[PDB]
């Protein structure tokens, strides 16, 4: 079966890096569009970052600049690196695969989910 | 020495925009042609490939000078330096000169001016194929060629004493076709822009049957001939007959696809065609005497009995009937 | 003679500027054209295009080339056109398109005393044209050519027909293996984009593809084979062997014939005329083996209604499917 | 003296120009806006997965060194002088072999307006890589994309930007859609940064959205492959003492179904997996050859256990249409659900 | 800032001679390669060949082209590179290859205060290498490409891996339809010719084919084809026309099969793997049915023996036929 | 120091230098040493009726009109350069579209001694024409000629000679062979005079020898078409009342042979003659023809003469395979000998 696993995560003192990490098993993602998405307590999923088969990085208007995402082919994976985190950035942080149809920046177009892993920021 | 002043002094004062005796009288060239190979003839895309050696001879009194040299002889470099006739063919559809080593060009000059100008072509030229013999079908395949811009008043082209020539014509690279002969002829072509001289070469083609004797007549005749052994078994065999008729009917559908993968998608029937056509009907034609013979039984058994013996004539008879004007018509008639 | 022509053609070219058009800051340049079609070939249903060969011609008028003293047409080498302002006439529907040049560029340049120009050039291109080929192989196509300059407007350069319908010649005389050309037509009009007016010319034509190749490779086939199916409608049915290698014999047949007709015909993987046909037919030599194993399963228990299934089935499937096609060849006739 | 004035101005504009250095140069970083016209979506091979289309190219920049003052705003360069001038290197990523257009003249237009604006146009024919996953086939859909950007300048040199909002900077003619097989559904456009070994690039990206056309697979594969199938259940009606009757009916439909194998297989590409038609025919197959396995033990029992002979054809006329019957349906809810 | 560049850029190019090597007539210059690999495709059988497309950089130091009062790395336009000296490099094994031209020539020119320059150009390439296909289609293929200086030697130039191993990427991202790259490698060395030595750098990559294709289009339909015709053993022998039929029909079936995988599969006219499959499984339907001519022959005079005859073989045929693919799968997996 | 003073000759050689005159104009005859290095021996297309090959094409000739004095004994030229001078106008008669390398620079160098021997390198991709007869088709074998010589210049101008021995002149790399069907046996050099219309000129002239390799016909053709005639007389062994298995038995044997017809005549090159192969099915379709007709006799003479009946089945069982084995021992050692 096909589960992305996401590690990293936990809490840091209103900065700092944080690297987050997703490990895909049971199909290779190389030719897929993996993505980071985020959703605050309660108000909606909010997309970050993507890198598809030719390594072009998509970021949304608000983390451009402050975060990076990266591709490891090799071992099948991707990071996000978080960098000047606020208490804003405080949610649930997803690991998503698809193949982009109708639009990468959509939730609703990626066939495989992770299970997600808090992060929390504290100030 | 004295070679590099002659050239020198030639091209001061040409003018390469200008043809020779521009407004005095038309400019004479005399072609020749020689035939390298004629490459495979395309009947789908009806086209065909020709690789030539082109030389055309001509005077310029511009081009004249006085030393103990008879002639210069030039490779490609001095082409473009000097006035050429601006010959194209006119049914050509794609065709290119040679460069590999160098281009594939000479130039030779005279004292007198007379001018001789070779170089090697590729040529795939449009012909327009009547396939309604087939594959007993003969052409005429053109190759055409003129000046694009000057008329009859300005150019003048004219055959040599030999025309065209031909070298090992059993090197070439027709398996098809077996070529025959060739003619020459000239003419004057009217087009919205003036009068031209067209001079034309044509090559006659004929098919050869070796392939589609093998292939598809002796086959289809074969097939005919067995559903005619269900004449012979007895009436009372009804899984027997009905399995070989409709078993006959399947493999002469397999044979017919493949008599038109030679060919164009033509809407008029060839003698291909034809012969497919007919060995069908008499497949199915057996088939349903059999179906008759059957139903009789019960119903006018002494009628069931005598259409059996007459179907032991006239099918063989009618076939071979057909065969009969078939072939006269294709061999002796046209 | 000569140098009285060398002398005046070097006049002409002298002090020319070739980044102005004739009559730069007024009135624009009326341009006429012609066209001579040489052939037309490999009209391309995978691809939607076809392939083009024509003579193309153009004629205008500059002042600034207006020669006296020679009453001739002085056609020059084609290499002059390099040196001249020209027309920058580009196809928009064009896809791959290139000037012949052996023996040499076939372009010719022909000068006139009053200042007229004669610009040809011999041209093949491959132009695409949206195919509808739900009729297939009973459709009618219509394939343009559009013709446009690529840089000026209303303003400085007009487009015309030059002849007006005798503009384009040499349609008769194409013998396409596979269409008929019924008409072609002619049309010149003004694009009003943003910037302004642009001129076009259009060339169409219409082609109807012929019918004979079919009704030999395609219809005729079908039409046997599914009157075959109806022979077994006379054979006892005690004769179980017979009967059921002639029903299933003729679907094996049947299917030879589509699957056959898939790798010679192009590939347009869409719902055609041609495949409607094809499935009637297969579905009536479906129904025709499923008649017997109704017969099959009855008749011992029920010889009197078993063989009333058989007359019946003499008439319907005969009828039903002269009914099929009458209804075929009206909606696409 | 009106020619004369058009002359002086262009005679001047390139006196003291290097064509080798972009404007602001060492100052500031190149703007390029950026819009695409499409005129027709051209095919779409799904054997060598590429696709190719007719564009519009236009681009805009500023460069001071060409400023001019006169009586007209702008200027028309001859492509003699417009090789003379500095313009974008753009290029784009996933392209195989493109063609810019020359007949009768090169399709190009380049405008200069007197504050030193420039507007370059041309025309272009792209071929350009769209990878497919063909897992769902022929229920699929795919999104192709284009990408374009500089290829010697980093983005701290030249950047690049859509003229208008990123939705209306790329247009498609009404009739632009020239596709067989699949339906034009919309586009979306983006941009992105990608990072090389030599440097970090702007990347501008298009995707259309495609969709599959299945009307043709129902008529030509899927409609006679359960009709055999279909036929093939037929047989267990047939009286068990007819045995050359079912043998013969039982072998048929498997050359039948084998040559309708062969057929279907030839519109497939070479994949390594196996799409959503490679398993409705394997179990196509799977269920004729069963059929004929069931008359092999039928037949071996009759003439000693007539009554296991008959329960065995009983239950097959409702097991054989009951598990054909509920494939289809976890079959058809598989994948039109996707 | 800007005029100081024009100024200096001016500088380098004045005096330049194309016509001589950096250190010419000293050391010879070092020249260090990257290549990031864009795509892979069209690996054909064939024409035994492979189509790559990839971005190919050259490092060397020039003493001629060293600036100083700019802290920048220069770009310059890619017209530049004609006027200054690059590697003779080219490649030993391509068939055909081009640099794209869209919009202009994907080319790059780069320099550095030190003199280093930087040279990069986007390559497709046809490059040629021999397979082995005797194992098809379970066979591993090693592809290569060789890049050499055409005329210089290891007095003149020098080539090495910019990076070491790190020298090429993009293979990771390398998606084939039908293999998958199992590794790649660096290997540098020179070449010893009688008139010196030869700087060679090589590439290469090891492919592993496939099988998923094939189990479900080539394998299975062969082996079901062949349980079929055992069918015939458990019928009785005086049922001549179930078994015949039965048997001649799997004969057709399976010639049906292995025609058709001929038109299919790619033409190499040589004996592989495949080849042994197919023919082998043909070989046994044609002895189930050549076993029921010898029961038929016999079973009114002997019939007790053609009833022992039937008996063994349903044990015989399906245990040789298990022995036929335990042979063949080890030999070829 | 030392840089100035080779530079001074690359700026000298050309001082009064005219390349439309050949050396030794009016004085002697050119000379032009020529050896060939085969890198691939590439693929041979029997649809074509041609082959590929990839060469290193090396010149040698003597100009006394570039002699020069200096350290360096010998100077190479650059491409620029190395186009102002006279070079031979070799080309290959029966060649057709060839290409020259230039990737990712012209393949060409051209070198100077001092004396004024110019040695002049290039490589190429030639295609040239192999004219075949494939009447013994698959049991052919071809030699395939490569012949070139100077356009323009006759034999009294311009003569061509081997740098070496005519047979170590062309030498082929042991990896440098790209043969799916055929095996390359060796190779004959030789030089030669042809005379034309412009007159007489040296032609130099390379053969290929190929033989065809036939262990893959004999798999694929001519093993399932010996078995399927064997097969048609197994039926001489089935008993005479048994007329629906003996008719199916024969009439399907047909269908079997007309399916192995079709398929082994769409691999060959569309040739319209007969080849061996041809000629091998069509008697074997005619065995199989035979053999059905027999069973016609057989049934027809059945309840009438039973005598009779039974003596042609017997007879039957001892013509057929007697007559088909002297036809593969006349037909195999017709043409494998040949
Ligand atoms: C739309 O755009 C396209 C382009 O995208 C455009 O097409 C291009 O059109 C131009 C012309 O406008 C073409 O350029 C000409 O090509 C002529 C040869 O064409 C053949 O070869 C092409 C490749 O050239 C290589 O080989 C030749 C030698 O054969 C060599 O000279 C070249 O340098 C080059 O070799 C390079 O590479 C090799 C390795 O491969 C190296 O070893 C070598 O060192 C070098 O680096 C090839 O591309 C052609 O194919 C095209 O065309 C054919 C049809 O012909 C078509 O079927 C194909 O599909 C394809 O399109 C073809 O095979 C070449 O001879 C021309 O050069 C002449 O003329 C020019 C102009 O006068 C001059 O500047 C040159 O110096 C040279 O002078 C000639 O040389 C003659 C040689 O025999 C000689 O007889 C003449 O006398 C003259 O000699 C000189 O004369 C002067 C003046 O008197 C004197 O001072 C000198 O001393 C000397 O005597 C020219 O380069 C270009 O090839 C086309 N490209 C394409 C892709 O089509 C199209 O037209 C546009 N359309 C529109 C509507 O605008
Ligand atoms: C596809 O197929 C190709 C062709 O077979 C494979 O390419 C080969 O890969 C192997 C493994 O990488 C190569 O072997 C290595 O070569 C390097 C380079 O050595 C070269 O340069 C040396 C100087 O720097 C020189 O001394 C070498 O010559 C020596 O060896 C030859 C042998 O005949 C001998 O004649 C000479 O006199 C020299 O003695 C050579 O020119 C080398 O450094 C490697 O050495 C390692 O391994 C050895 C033991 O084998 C060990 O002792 C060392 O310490 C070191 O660990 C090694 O030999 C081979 O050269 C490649 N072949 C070619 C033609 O390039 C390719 O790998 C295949 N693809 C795949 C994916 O596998
Ligand atoms: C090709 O053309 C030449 C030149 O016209 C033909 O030869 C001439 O034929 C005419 C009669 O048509 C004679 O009067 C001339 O004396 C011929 N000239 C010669 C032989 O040098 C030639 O016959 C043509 N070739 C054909 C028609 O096959
Ligand atoms: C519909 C075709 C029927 C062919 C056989 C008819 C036999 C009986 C004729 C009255
Ligand atoms: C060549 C065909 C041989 C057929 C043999 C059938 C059995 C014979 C038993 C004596
Ligand atoms: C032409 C078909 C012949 C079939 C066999 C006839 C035998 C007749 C014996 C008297
Ligand atoms: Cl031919």
């Amino acid at each position: 079966q096909v589960q992305l696993q996401e590690s990293g995560g936990g809490l840091v003192q209103a900065g700092g890096s944080l690297r987050v990490s997703c490990a895909a098993s049971g199909r290779t993602f190389t030719t897929y569009i993996m993505a980071w998405f985020r959703q605050a307590p309660g108000k909606e999923r909010e997309f970050l970052a993507a890198m598809d088969q030719g390594r072009i990085q998509y970021y949304g208007d608000s983390v451009r600049g402050r975060f990076t995402i990266s591709r490891d082919y090799a071992k099948n994976s991707v990071d996000l690196q978080l960098d000047g985190l606020r208490p804003e950035d405080t949610a649930v942080y997803y690991c998503a695969a698809g193949a982009g149809f109708w639009g990468l920046r959509t939730a609703s177009s990626y066939h495989y989910w992770g299970q997600g892993t808090q992060v929390t920021v504290s100030s | 020495g004295d070679v590099t002043v002659i050239l020198n002094n030639l091209l001061e004062g040409y003018d390469n925009k200008l043809r020779p005796d521009i407004g005095v009288k038309p400019t004479l060239i005399h072609t020749d042609m020689y035939v390298n190979s004629i490459g495979p003839v395309n009947a789908i895309n009806m086209e065909y490939t020709i690789d030539i050696f082109f030389a055309q001879t001509w005077y310029d009194r511009r081009l004249k000078f006085n030393s103990t040299i008879k002639v210069l002889r030039l490779n490609s470099n001095m082409v473009g330096k000097i006035w050429i006739p601006d010959t194209f063919f006119r049914n050509s559809k794609k065709a290119d000169a040679h460069w590999i080593t160098t281009p594939n060009r000479m130039l030779r000059i005279w004292n007198d001016g007379r001018v001789l100008y070779t170089l090697r072509l590729t040529i795939d030229a449009e012909c327009q194929l009547q396939l309604h013999n087939f594959p007993m079908d003969e052409h005429s395949c053109p190759l055409e060629f003129s000046s694009y811009g000057y008329p009859r008043e300005e150019i003048v082209y004219q055959w040599k004493r030999s025309s065209v020539e031909v070298g090992d014509t059993r090197s070439w690279r027709l398996y098809q076709f077996s070529f025959v002969g060739l003619r020459n002829t000239t003419e004057v072509v009217k087009t919205t822009s003036g009068d031209y001289v067209v001079m034309s070469v044509y090559f006659d083609l004929s098919r050869r049957m070796g392939y589609f004797t093998i292939q598809t007549y002796i086959p289809c005749t074969l097939i005919v001939v067995l559903s005619w052994v269900s004449f012979w078994i007895n009436k009372d065999a009804v899984p027997a007959r009905t399995s070989l008729g409709i078993t006959t009917v399947l493999t002469m559908t397999t044979l017919s696809t493949i008599a038109r993968k030679s060919l164009p998608k033509v809407s008029y029937v060839t003698a291909m065609d034809l012969f497919v056509s007919v060995c069908f009907i008499f497949v199915f034609s057996a088939l349903v005497e059999y179906g008759t013979l059957h139903y009789f039984v019960s119903s006018q058994p002494a009628r069931a009995a005598k259409m059996d013996s007459y179907a032991r004539i006239f099918f063989p008879t009618a076939f071979c009937l057909f065969n009969l004007v078939y072939w006269v018509s294709y061999l002796y008639l046209g | 003679n000569m140098s009285f022509v060398k002398e005046t053609v070097d006049k002409l070219l002298k002090g020319y500027d070739i980044r102005l058009r004739p009559d730069f800051g007024g009135p624009p340049v009326c341009v006429g054209m012609n066209i001579d079609i040489a052939s037309i070939d490999m009209v391309s249903e995978v691809n939607m295009d076809y392939t083009l060969t024509m003579y193309f011609q153009q004629y205008w008028r500059d002042k600034r080339l207006a020669y006296s003293g020679i009453p001739l047409n002085l056609t020059l080498d084609n290499r002059v056109a390099d040196q001249l302002w020209v027309p920058d006439t580009y196809f928009l529907n064009d896809k791959k398109s290139f000037v012949h040049g052996v023996t040499v560029k076939n372009r010719m340049i022909r000068l006139h005393p009053d200042g007229t120009v004669l610009y040809g050039l011999r041209i093949t291109t491959t132009a695409a044209c949206m195919m509808d080929l739900r009729r297939y192989p009973l459709d009618e196509q219509n394939c343009t050519l559009e013709i446009e300059s690529y840089g000026y407007t209303t303003d400085d350069i007009e487009f015309y027909w030059r002849g007006g319908d005798k503009a384009v010649t040499g349609v008769e005389r194409i013998e396409l293996p596979q269409f008929s050309i019924v008409e072609h037509r002619l049309v010149s009009r003004n694009v009003v984009f943003a910037t302004g007016a642009y001129p076009r010319l259009s060339l169409s034509f219409r082609l109807k593809r012929n019918i004979g190749y079919f009704i030999l490779q395609t219809y005729m086939p079908s039409i046997l084979i599914t009157i075959l199916s109806w022979v077994s409608f006379w054979i006892n049915y005690d004769a179980s062997a017979a009967r059921v290698a002639l029903g299933i014999t003729t679907v094996l047949t049947m299917t030879t014939i589509n699957t056959h007709l898939r790798e010679t015909l192009p590939k347009i993987p869409y719902v055609k005329a041609i495949d409607m046909y094809l499935m009637g037919c297969f579905v009536f030599v479906f129904l025709a083996l499923l008649e017997y194993a109704f017969v099959n399963y009855i008749f011992f228990s029920q010889p009197a209604r078993a063989a009333a299934i058989d007359r019946w089935s003499r008439i319907v499937f005969p009828f039903t499917f002269s009914l099929f096609n009458l209804v075929y060849w009206l909606y696409y006739v | 003296d009106n020619t004369t004035v058009f002359t002086r101005i262009l005679d001047r504009l390139l006196d003291g120009y290097d064509n080798r250095l972009r404007p602001g140069l060492g100052e500031r970083v190149t703007e390029v806006k950026t819009d695409i016209f499409v005129t027709s979506f051209g095919p779409v091979s799904d054997h060598d997965m590429e696709y190719t289309i007719d564009v519009f190219f236009r681009q805009s920049w500023k460069d001071e060194r060409l400023k001019f003052k006169g009586p007209m705003t702008v200027l028309r360069l001859n492509n003699l002088m417009a090789s003379k001038i500095w313009t974008p290197d753009t290029f784009f990523h996933n392209g195989k072999k493109s063609v810019a257009h020359n007949m009768t003249m090169p399709n190009k237009l380049l405008r200069i307006t007197e504050d030193g604006t420039l507007l370059y146009t041309m025309r272009l024919t792209v071929r350009a890589e769209c990878p497919m996953h063909l897992e769902d086939f022929p229920m699929d859909a795919h999104a192709c994309p284009l990408k374009f950007g500089s290829y010697a300048y980093t983005r701290a040199e030249v950047v690049y930007e859509w003229t208008r909002e990123p939705a209306r900077s790329v247009v498609v003619a009404e009739d632009g859609s020239r596709l067989n097989q699949y339906d034009l559904l919309g586009q979306t456009v983006d941009s992105g940064i990608v990072q090389s070994s030599t440097g970090e690039y702007v990347v501008m990206t298009t995707h259309f959205h495609l969709k599959r056309k299945i009307g043709y697979f129902v008529i030509q594969t899927y409609l006679p492959c359960i009709m055999t199938v279909i036929l093939s259940q037929v047989s267990f009606w047939l009286n068990r003492e007819s045995v050359p009757a079912r043998t013969v009916f039982g072998v048929t439909t498997v050359l039948t179904m084998t040559t309708l194998s062969i057929s279907a297989r030839n519109s497939l590409p070479k994949v390594a997996y196996a799409t959503a038609m490679d398993w409705f025919i394997a179990v196509c197959y799977a269920f004729v050859f069963s059929a004929l396995i069931e008359f092999a033990t039928v037949n071996y029992f009759t003439k000693s256990q007539p009554a296991r002979a008959a329960k065995i054809d009983r239950l097959s006329r409702i097991a054989f249409p009951l598990l054909f019957g509920i494939f289809n349906l976890v079959y058809w809810a598989t994948y039109l659900n996707r």
